[PDB]
DNA sequence: AGACAGGCTGTGTGAGACAGCACGTAGGGCCCA
DNA sequence: TGGGCCCTACGTGCTGTCTCACACAGCCTGTCT
């Protein structure tokens, strides 16, 4: 009689469980429709996410705050040392394709490519805490906005800003990730060789600094920069060739007759569909100042 | 042996998570108490977003140091405050969204992005180093040369540094900047004698290494950084 | 017309599917795997096939059961045109499911460049490669989509004839799921210190494990041997586990031992975050030269 | 999109049976395939097998009794990698033919043993298959003060280890370039790993100046980047 | 050289097999007596 | 020192999805008049 009696107890308590998920699962501040399709393993999920995000927010101490997330050109990530996105904005489909309540929990490590692991342990590790690094994205947004199936999606390379944030020690980073806009989808604009040389120039580098695109092909621009940023340069060209997107800071560049001119380069490789290998690299400079001490020349070329 | 894995990995998968949310609550007990205790605590703190406006900005602001201008009140922590912006980049402005500019704070750069509506914010984002090629012909000097050696850049470009260095000393300088060649980019300290304008001799130190294309390993010049001891 | 057309298409089917199907017949391929094979499988089967013919001819069965790995063939284009058919003991995807298939597609993203530099063209190699591996702790089977990594010591010679790479790639034996006299274990922190050590040590070298606490173990290292094992060291940060090569690693009155080293990181099952690593020294030879001193150490 | 994939793959297939086939129509290929199938359920078989397991490691097969240690049988690919023959190993055991120092450890027994060149042994219970001064290199703390110098520098400058132990190489160097060497050392501390080469004079065990340059970048650790030491190479 | 039949290619539709989610069932301890 | 209550691991049912081939319509080519 044993076997019986265990079967209708034993039904008893899941009885109980799902009315108590139910209940949880309404509990969390998303729309009635999503809460009763969701299962119970995101139900945990989302309710340990946001109780964490609550614990932090409660630890630290009007209709122009509602206007931010439209206005930033990113969207807020928030990572512990676990690794977890215990919160994402959510405008993340938008740029990056993917949802929400899809996100929201899951392990940074599985939803980045695998190359930036390291990258990111070495960043979330923990006395300057500023962090400004590229994090390649899982990314399902189609070029032309269709939503299309995570199983084949493409990868995504974003500019993370943000700091450490150590609240009472639990520790979380706050990251803003950024899409770069690749130039065929959008100062002038350039395009370079695959080991970094001049092939086209546009016309208005004539006007801003006087060169000649002419002169330009064919000579390397390592030349061309300012000794004090080599190793900067380097870095981000080094980002170049293992990434594909990158983003330059405040670098110099020489004029003609003197002087130089800051500018900031928003370069992205171009891979040939044929063969799926770098062909070209194109670059977007961003000009930002006029020319600065033409009164001394400081280069051979100049 | 698909379908058993799959269920003992969802239910670690959900066993670690119930671990996890009773460590979370102040508030080991049976999992239906630890669920019931949760649903508690959310009906507590119940009073449809995750986070509020201003739980947004205080993540945006910490984030990153921006405030929101069409102003906030966070332009004084950072910024310490077409009038507002550079001179020259007026022209730049009117025309303007992202966009990249200098803003009064002695200048500071101001990073803008938006969209219209404008409604944006703005994120903030003794030696003297020369250029040799590979026999040493100066191919750039910066201004921290005038106060080193006295010579203007321009009286030295287009001149061998060996030509500038002692008699005694210019087969210790070739054979140093062979090494520098051969090396591929290991720095190398050599002491040896830089004329001034005055011909006076002062001792220097010359840190010279190859710099190689970061693609092709091509050796593009020669960074040279010089102190004076 | 196009009703003939339409029959034609049918009948141009009905010999593409029957040589097909005769085709699998051929290979030296299981009858109950040979019929159940689609046109791709099949026809990648005979490319591999082929190739590795071509290859060939331009107290024996005991050669493969003896290895402790499997035997592994790459082109120049990573075409991984031959499996020993011993690879389901220990990634558990058969043979079938791998043969033809491209080495990129079964190897985690950060190897492919290691890959690509060991199979252009010394001719030796000695490389790590994370093959995908299907199964668990427990031997059980899994699909793709939940099949983990596994680190293999690949080591092979590039031969010319065409050009193809043969391997032999083994596994690193996990210290928790396993030690003779000449052998110890030890576990070291995440900054590479001593953290606890194993009572074999003292016999072999004389050291104490009580003071090892706390000290680094960069120390005790052969000033020789400090960039192969700088670079064995990163490779096992990268990937998980390596088996250092031999190296001198200083006694306590003097010599040197050489030592190689199987270092296994550890991974907590809640956080996924780097814990210890675990190191299994294998000390092959005494003291030699005990009369010399070589550091500061040696000398207290 | 995935169905265009599969005939471009289908396609490239039967691009790549065109040329291996030694001597058009997808069915008249395939035709000449299968044809050439019947001319021509392992994919290798013994022998060839063991080619490959010969060309991949230069590694050979022996098989020794565990209940004695006696030589069974031995391959003929001993040979080419230790230079022995199988006359010697036949009618042996395998105790004599290893190191006298690893006799004890094999009797416990995946084992490493050296027969001297290191040999990797792998098998299963016995079947088993073996497989295979003008400068001197030296150590220093942040200070300078010598931590480690190899047997090499008894060659290279003439004092054995035990003289240059616990003395700073500012102190050993000479009072004239006692700043340069001062500087080097602050410059490799800051630089992070940069590869670094000094030229000064050293004070042999003679007591004569000689010329010496060095290499100098300091070990930072993999995980923490502390400064664990700096390497020194000092070319004579 | 233009038209006809045949070969080669691009896109949508149908089905056996398999992965996910959840529940009924029995196997071990839990504190008590 | 007496067996009941209750907690937890496993096989099964249902559902949605994956990947394969089948078939049709369109483009390019050899051949006949």
């Amino acid at each position: 009689r044993r076997k019986e009696k265990s079967r209708d107890a034993a039904r008893s308590r899941r009885s109980k469980e799902s009315e108590v998920f139910y209940e949880l699962a309404h509990q969390l501040p998303l729309p009635h429709n999503v809460s009763s399709h969701l299962d119970k393993a995101s139900v945990m999920r989302l309710t340990i996410s946001y109780l964490r995000v609550r614990k932090l927010l409660d630890a630290g101490d009007a209709q122009m705050n509602c206007f931010y997330l439209k206005a930033l050109d990113g969207f807020v990530m928030v990572l512990t040392d676990d690794g977890d996105m215990i919160y994402i904005s959510d405008n993340v489909n938008k740029y990056m394709g993917l949802t929400q309540f899809e996100l929201t929990g899951h392990s940074v490590f599985d939803f980045t490519h695998p190359c930036d692991h390291e990258e990111m342990r070495e960043m979330l590790t923990h006395q300057n805490t500023q962090r400004s690094f590229f994090l390649r994205m899982k990314c399902t947004l189609t070029s032309r906005g269709r939503t299309m199936n995570i199983k084949s999606a493409t990868w995504k390379v974003l500019h993370c800003t943000g700091h450490i944030h150590v609240y009472d020690p639990m520790t979380c980073l706050v990251l803003i990730c950024e899409p770069i806009p690749h130039p065929s989808n959008i100062t002038f604009l350039s395009r370079h060789s695959l080991d970094m040389k001049f092939s086209y120039c546009d016309e208005r580098i004539t006007e801003l600094m006087g060169y000649e695109p002419e002169e330009l092909l064919g000579r390397s621009i390592y030349e061309y920069y300012h000794a004090l940023d080599s190793d900067h340069l380097t870095k981000t060209h080094h980002d170049m060739f293992t990434k594909g997107q990158v983003t330059t800071g405040q670098y110099r560049m020489l004029a003609k007759r003197g002087g130089y001119v800051w500018v900031e380069t928003q370069a992205t490789v171009i891979y040939n569909t044929k063969n799926s290998q770098p062909q070209c690299i194109v670059c977007v400079n961003y000009v930002v100042s006029g020319i600065i001490q033409h009164d001394l020349i400081f280069s051979l070329q100049q | 042996e698909n379908h058993s894995e799959i269920e003992r990995r969802r239910r670690n998968k959900m066993t670690a998570y119930i671990t996890e949310l009773s460590d979370m609550v102040p508030t080991k007990p049976d999992k239906l108490t630890i669920l019931r205790m949760a649903v508690s605590h959310m009906k507590s703190l119940r009073g449809p977003s995750f986070l509020t406006d201003q739980e947004l900005k205080h993540l945006i602001l910490e984030a990153a140091d921006g405030f929101l201008f069409i102003v906030s009140d966070s332009v004084t922590p950072v910024l310490n405050q077409y009038d507002q912006v550079h001179p020259d980049d007026v022209d730049k402005l009117r025309e303007q969204r992202s966009f990249i500019c200098r803003m009064r704070c002695h200048f500071v750069v101001v990073h803008c992005t938006g969209y219209i509506k404008l409604v944006a914010i703005g994120r903030l984002q003794t030696e003297f180093i020369s250029r040799h090629n590979i026999e040493g012909i100066f191919t750039f000097v910066d201004h921290r040369c005038v106060a080193t050696v006295g010579y203007q850049p321009q009286e030295l470009l287009g001149k061998n540094i060996v030509e500038f260095c002692h008699p005694e000393d210019q087969q210790l300088l070739r054979d140093s900047f062979q090494q520098v060649v051969k090396l591929k980019g290991q720095v190398l300290s050599v002491m040896f004698r830089f004329r001034s304008k005055n011909q006076e001799w002062l001792w220097m130190r010359t840190s010279s290494f190859t710099f190689q294309n970061p693609y092709s390993d091509e050796i593009e010049y020669i960074i040279c950084t010089n102190t004076n001891v």
